[PDB]
């Protein structure tokens, strides 16, 4: 079902590649190049921790719900999660 | 300093010839075809036979009588034209070949059926042993030459060796199975049938022995094979006369007079007995939520295993 | 990732992104048709 889901998500012009990282850092799935594959895991799993870090500093008894952040050359969305979370890469343009 | 190198070359000196390594015999069968018996008897054993064959392991051991060298005979079978080289290869390996030998034995009641049987297994032994004796890149071959002059000038003992029929360079025993339904044969087919077994001896230059409970034979001649197990050769006289019991000392078997190839096998193929789905799809079936994980399962599962990178 | 239990959170994923680009889908005196 969920390989299924990412394939269409993936076949949509909007979207430039699909990481799954799953432990810390660790990927299994991704439709990218193995560099990206890689680079882009860790700096997402360091860039979703610091979020949820900078919400419970706002307020002791709140979490990260969601994050994106935006660039010129593509936009990336993470959610938050227990255990593993999943990257989205598109091109807004 | 020349404490340990005096060691050391001793152990070198040493090296070439508890005993040294032990031979073992494979089982080339049938399933259910009453072989499970005979190796059980050969270790001695009164133990119902086990129905399932997947390169079965045992093993026993002997002693000469001045002490106990323990003489560690392993044993190993496998039945029907089931993986035939994917288990073949598994208990054969090229540095063990001259301490390596067959036995195949043949159910009597449809030597027709079973022939594909044996002859499958058959070839993926020869074929196999014939490789490993340099398929290791074994440069120092000269005892590959030596024990392969060896099994080759072992039954033309005396007799002029004119040809070698069929080079096989491992040795080999036949022996048939549950005996009792021959005797119920027509005249015809014991006769046919005598001409493809005494055949196949011959050209294999395997000996024959008969298969029973007071038959001391069997049990005498596997020994031999298994490391003098039950005692030493006793040659004795073929008894192609009276049919009745098998027994055939490989060398006294002159095909001019037991048989008297392609045409004989034809022949008594012919006479003898002539007449010789997995679903993957599930159609008829349904779930949800066991299918969706199995697929994932599935995937997940063989990506691992393909990283383990096993060098198996 | 082997059990459903975890599969839960890439289909949650999966909804959100899909969402997300419904949305970004949202873009844009005589016979003119």
């Amino acid at each position: 079902e969920v390989e299924e889901t990412l394939k269409r998500l993936q076949s949509q012009k909007g979207v430039q590649g699909i990481i799954v990282v799953n432990t810390e850092g660790i990927p299994i799935k991704s439709t990218m190049d193995n560099p990206t594959t890689t680079q882009y895991a860790s700096l997402m799993h360091s860039f979703i921790l610091k979020a949820r870090s900078t919400v419970r500093d706002i307020d002791p008894q709140n979490d990260l719900t969601f994050l994106r952040i935006r660039s010129k050359k593509n936009e990336i969305m993470v959610a938050p999660d227990k255990d593993y979370f999943l990257i989205v890469i598109q091109n807004p343009t | 300093e020349t404490l340990w190198e005096i060691a050391k070359a001793e152990v070198e000196k040493r090296g070439i010839n508890a005993e040294i390594a032990e031979k073992f015999v494979f089982f080339i069968g049938s399933k259910n075809g009453g072989k499970t018996t005979i190796i059980l008897r050969c270790l001695d054993r009164d133990e119902p036979p086990k129905p399932t064959l997947a390169l079965e392991y045992t093993y026993g051991r002997r002693a000469k009588g001045h002490n106990t060298p323990k003489d560690i005979a392993h044993f190993w079978e496998l039945g029907g034209g089931t993986s035939l080289l994917d288990l073949i290869s598994i208990p054969i390996t090229g540095d063990t070949l001259r301490t390596f030998s067959l036995v195949l034995v043949l159910d009597l009641s449809k030597p027709n059926d079973l022939w594909p049987t044996m002859e499958n297994l058959l070839q993926a032994t020869k074929s196999h042993v014939d490789k490993v004796i340099m398929k290791l890149g074994k440069t120092n071959a000269k005892a590959v030459s030596e024990m392969r002059q060896k099994i080759w000038n072992n039954m033309p003992k005396d007799h002029p060796d004119h040809e070698l029929i069929d080079p096989f360079p491992v040795p080999l025993v036949i022996i048939g199975s549950k005996y009792d339904v021959f005797q119920d044969f027509e005249s015809e087919k014991r006769k046919v049938i005598c001409k493809t077994l005494r055949f196949v001896a011959h050209y294999y230059g395997a000996s024959l022995m008969f298969t029973s409970k007071s038959e001391a034979l069997l049990l005498k001649i596997r020994g031999v094979i298994n490391q003098l197990a039950f005692g030493i050769d006793k040659s004795k006289s073929i008894c192609v006369d009276q049919n009745k019991p098998l027994f055939i000392t490989a060398g006294l078997d002159s095909f001019g007079q037991i048989g008297s190839p392609m045409e004989l096998w034809k022949k008594v193929y012919e006479k003898l007995f002539p007449p010789k789905i997995k679903d993957p799809a599930r159609d008829p079936q349904y779930a949800e939520n066991e299918v969706d994980e199995m697929r994932i399962q599935k995937d997940l599962e063989l990506e691992q295993y393909k990283r383990s990178s096993s060098k198996s | 990732i082997d059990t459903p239990r975890l599969c839960s959170f890439l289909r949650a994923a999966c909804q959100v992104m899909a969402v997300l680009l419904e949305e970004d889908r949202l873009a844009a005196s005589d016979s003119s048709s």
